[PDB]
Parts: structure tokens; C-alpha cells; sequence
């Protein structure tokens, strides 16, 4: 009986949108993108394995 | 709050650099998880604790 | 009869193509090549020596 | 996996670097082998565990 299950939930959004005075704080990424337009569409996560 | 990014670009900046990723990109955004467990993130060969 | 063999099944891709919103994590690797139209035809394998 | 690059750019970047270097760059990529036996690199002076 002392091989209790505990549970709790998890929560995450997907496809929100910055503010139009934007920034950023790391030196490497080159997304090749157009930086003013850009937006997320989609999430991705890290599956438990 | 779970491990949700909006591109791989994010997910392989946290991966390679824990400290100094940018949390948010001009477009892009990520959240480092917070739970009550604590999961050892594997990818390739390198490891985040 | 202790001296036993283990097999292996060794997996290795060859001649893919990434999306076209192409991006880069390490500022270090430079190419005089367009970055837009980059397409690898071969694969480099580490040998056993 | 094996060990596959598309270029000996890459492979040189991440013999070079261990930690922070770039999975996947504007075109080419690199797969990091994930095996039971773990060989040691010994490509030049450089050495990857």
C-alpha cells in the first residue's frame, strides 16, 4: 500500500503572439526568417522517453 | 508549466547551452519546465539535469 | 564458452532534405555556399580505426 | 544511430567542440551515435569520449 500513485496536471500554450517591438537576448540563431513578421504556429514537447 | 517551444531552434539552444539560452526570440518562445519531479533530458549524447 | 560475440544492428541515413525556413544553432561554421539552397549527396562515417 | 555527417565541416566543428556544437545547420547535419559500446575519437590530437 506504500506505492502510492501521485498525480498532478501540466499545462502549456501554443500560438500566441509577441508584442511589436521585439528583442532578443541570444547571440546564435539565424532563423533565415523575416524577424518582423514571424509567429508561431505550432508546440512541440518532450514525449516522457 | 511544461517543456513547450515554438521551433527547434529554441529546443536545440536550451539543449546545447542550459544558462544562456534566450527564454524568448523575436517570433519564437520557449519555457523550461517546473515540476515537483525533475526529468534527466536526453538528446544524442548530451544531457540536461 | 565465456567468451561470447554481441550483434548489433547499425542505422545510418543518407541524402535527406531539411524544410525550407532554414535555420542555424552555432555561429561558428561558415560556408561560402548560399544557405538557401544547400542539398548533401553523400554521408561521412567514422570507421573503426 | 551511427555517426553521420553531411559535411567534414561539421564533423571537424564537433570534434572540435563537444557541448555546443550545432546539430543541425543550414543544410547539413550531423547524428550522434547512441550505442551500448561507446568508442573514443581519435581524430587528430582531439579526443571525443
Amino acid at each position: 500500500p506504500l506505492n502510492r500513485r501521485m498525480q498532478y496536471s501540466y499545462y502549456f500554450p501554443v500560438g500566441l503572439f509577441m508584442p511589436n517591438p521585439k528583442y532578443t537576448t541570444s547571440a546564435a540563431i539565424k532563423m533565415l526568417d523575416n524577424p518582423t513578421q514571424q509567429l508561431p504556429v505550432e508546440a512541440w514537447i518532450v514525449n516522457k522517453n | 508549466p511544461a517543456l513547450s517551444a515554438s521551433s527547434r531552434a529554441l529546443i536545440d539552444e536550451f539543449m546545447s547551452v542550459k544558462q544562456t539560452h534566450a527564454p524568448i526570440h523575436y517570433g519564437h518562445y520557449i519555457i523550461e519546465e517546473v515540476a515537483p519531479v525533475r526529468r534527466i533530458l536526453k538528446f544524442g549524447n548530451k544531457v540536461v539535469f
